[PDB]
DNA sequence: TAATGCTTGTGCCTTTATTAAAGAGGAAAGTTGCGGTGGATTAAAGCACCATCGTGCGGAGAATACGATAAGGCTCTTGCTTCATTTGAAGTTATTGACAGTTGAATCGAGCCGCTCAATTGGTCAATTATGGAGTCAATAAAGG
DNA sequence: CCTTTATTGACTCCATAATTGACCAATTGAGCGGCTCGATTCAACTGTCAATAACTTCAAATGAAGCAAGAGCCTTATCGTATTCTCCGCACGATGGTGCTTTAATCCACCGCAACTTTCCTCTTTAATAAAGGCACAAGCATTA
């Protein structure tokens, strides 16, 4: 797979600042909000992956990014 | 095969706090995720008191200060409130 | 035969935590009373948020308590919102707020 | 005819964004980025459905704290349009 | 006679102060502060040395990184001067 | 053994905000600058006493203040 | 008598790390291999710390690590830095660093 | 009583690699307070490991994935080389 | 630029105290052997993930007019820095004493371990009611006048 | 303030699907007993924390003067916003295929338990030398001209 990340569209990125309270956004955030989420990603599917290459499994579950999430300090409920 | 959640138990404490409210599958999901996060928060809590001190044991002076640790202000002072009350409870039957 | 959470006063299952205390092999050995302290620091901070959340779902004029209604409970409370500071509850939004500055 | 003052339709978005509890990213294009990332990790990996729907959930949280404190950060410096130097430092004071 | 400009002074105690590794506060005020503190929780409390020892080098350490922290923010808003908001926006963001 | 507060000195908070950097300093800040001191000593101190009396002692040690430390994410090497 | 140290090549204490891992109670049983491979990283994690170290010390031109040279070792090394953000040393200071925007 | 510490590992590892370097008493403690912090980090993501499969024992893959988990980037990627070298001169012997 | 004041970088004596080195013991690691549990292997089947197709429709992309927000420039006044003098409180050293942390024993309370029973809970099916989609109305707020 | 127009809350209806209740099983918690550990209490040793005094002298307090930086005000230009049109690919519904994940049975292999040995590490002591203090001193930086 190639160039997803432009997948994260403008308006998907507008919504998410609005979420948070922004009232106006700048023209260049929609290039950086990209690059932080990727790192974001890059920083949880890579434990999440070690998970499962623990659990000698080829399938990313649930589970493996929930321990991922919680051993970043960032817990999510709702899933375990 | 068997989940072993908390589904029934917190059902009981809705039906003992709120008679006329219910309680969705989404929310049961994630009040049973956190009691079991609380839980494990305070077992590691108590069990590293527990090393600290050499103490083979855990008892509930170690639940006690495990929950002094973890839990904040007024919570902390109703939770040891609760237990003691529910350890002397026992303890008396 | 009294269970042990019949013994204590409590709803939660005495028995289920001591179960789950010994498997866990937190300890050597566990004492009597551990698992009824346990239990009772559990049901009373499940009855806390379900108060609160069913207060927020009153308030709201709805019977049923949805994840919304536990976000808005638990970001609403300082000591909750304390323990539960980097806790992401799903299906749960954000807490509604507007800076000062930008309103007009 | 009808026009809007600039930043008006941005509080209403405001509000009915703060009030719902939605997913805002679209659901295929995340999942084809986090397929496209975990590839450069290990090749021909299964995600179940669950798997990132909580990625999604987690990016989404993560990217409106992220915000929430851009934003801080963009009023503190006398301004309301939050600008990549607002996020700049407010990843910074966070430690990442 | 000679008198530097303002900020000269302030910029060599800057790098005076990088380079020394030793306590900043004095001893015996801040030992009273942690006993005067410590008194509200348990009366009757006595305090090794080196445990008003750890506490001083902790201390110092948090205010040295929240001052690192709130110089950034002073920066960012077009200042050199730190003020109180700036604290408040650092210790906000580092979610204290 | 009361306002002890104030025996963190002007001086001593110039020269802790001149080891972060700090070029110029408010005239306010040496009052908040106390206040926030404060908080992260009651919050130490407690967690700190807290190990005290589960220890059944009445000296503070430095191993409890080290473990109070940890447990706020703030590890101290040189005193473990 | 040959060490289980001896055996594996390594300077680090592989019996007193089983000692350490059977009595912390980690898992109900110690595999063979794990206090060789701990030992190994722990090892390697002190060579490099204390050569990083030692580099410091004598760029210096000091003879002896003291905690300075540790912390300036760490906080120079993006690995290190890494691992160890969160880690305050004592008696070690700050790395000496001034913003562009102070500068005269 | 006698306190356990890596004081003798610790210099032996230095004079391996910097012979000509001594080390001081402050910061022999700091290196074995580090030792000691990330041992227990490694241990407690092992123990983790097992539990969530479910395996009583831990091997050296636990700890290899625990390496993998803690520390970051090339630091991880050496200390796995240099755990399975030494894990392997141990088989072998 | 340039002299000049100044703070800091640098060479060398002293000592010292902070580390390098040695010894007895005693505590912990290595070795041996056995048993029994756990990991590795293979089969199997069901359950879930990936790929494919239709479609149709709401959301994304691009243009456009624009107005208001961000940035640059100017001033002023006031808040903070630098230096000089006085002092008062921290730092150091020597001393006392009493409180409390540690270690050692005895011991009785208490929790671990095995085996049995059955009572509680979890999977599955049926359903009804709180809730969601949809349409419609009135109340509310904003923008131009 | 007025008046028109866009937006949203509320009301009601129809559907709907999602939570609640009932039932079989299955499994695990309670009970009983025996047994060995541990944590409680007591006491003595001594480690050291708190209090005391005195001397010193260096850093904190205060003030004066100086000066530059933060904030308010003004202008402008440009760039994100609101609206409209076109299109495009997301998502829902159905399907097929397959691979891979969990469970079960088997076997072997590897680690815990226990006892003996032995040797390596850790207080106690002695020494020695790298660096802090002190002194003197050269050199680059800042400052006004």
């Amino acid at each position: 797979l190639r160039d997803n990340i432009q997948g994260i569209t403008k308006p998907a990125i507008r919504r998410l600042a609005r979420r948070g309270g922004v009232k106006r956004i700048s023209g260049l955030i929609y290039e950086e909000t990209r690059g932080v989420l990727k790192i974001f990603l890059e920083n949880v599917i890579r434990d999440a992956v070690t998970y499962t290459e623990h659990a000698r499994r080829k399938t990313v579950t649930a589970m493996d990014v929930v321990y991922a999430l919680k051993r970043q300090g960032r817990t999510l409920y709702g899933f375990g | 095969k068997n989940v072993e959640t908390y589904k029934i138990y917190i059902f009981k404490v809705l039906k003992q706090v709120h008679p006329d409210i219910g309680i969705s599958s989404k929310a049961m999901g994630i009040m049973n995720s956190f009691i079991n996060d609380i839980f494990e928060k305070l077992a590691q809590e108590s069990s590293k008191l527990a090393r600290y001190n050499k103490k083979p044991t855990i008892t509930s002076r170690e639940i006690q200060t495990a929950v002094r640790l973890v839990l904040p202000g007024e919570l902390a002072k109703h939770a040891v409130s609760e237990g003691t009350k529910a350890v002397t409870k026992f303890t008396s039957s | 035969s009294v269970s042990k959470s019949m013994k204590a006063g409590l709803q939660f299952p005495v028995g289920r935590i001591t179960r789950f205390l010994k498997k866990g092999r937190y300890a050597q050995r566990l004492g009597g009373g551990a698992p009824v302290y346990m239990a009772a620091v559990l049901e009373y901070l499940a009855a806390e948020v379900l108060e609160l959340a069913g207060n927020a779902a009153r308030d709201n004029k709805k019977s049923r308590i949805i994840p919304r209604h536990l976000l808005l409970a638990i970001r609403n409370d300082e000591e909750l919102g304390k323990l539960l500071s980097g806790v992401t509850i799903a299906h749960g939004g954000v807490l509604p707020n507007i800076n000062s500055v930008l309103l007009p | 005819p009808h026009r809007f003052r600039p930043g008006t339709v941005a509080l209403r978005e405001i509000r009915k964004y703060q009030k719902s509890t939605e997913l805002l990213i679209r659901k295929l294009p995340f999942q084809r980025l986090v397929r496209e990332i975990a590839q450069d990790f290990k090749t021909d990996l299964r995600f179940q459905s669950s798997a990132v729907a909580a990625l999604q959930e987690a990016a989404e949280a993560y990217l409106v704290g992220l915000f929430e404190d851009t934003n801080l950060c963009a009023i503190h410096a006398k301004r309301v349009t939050i600008m990549p130097k607002d996020i700049q430092l407010a990843r910074r004071i966070r430690g990442e």
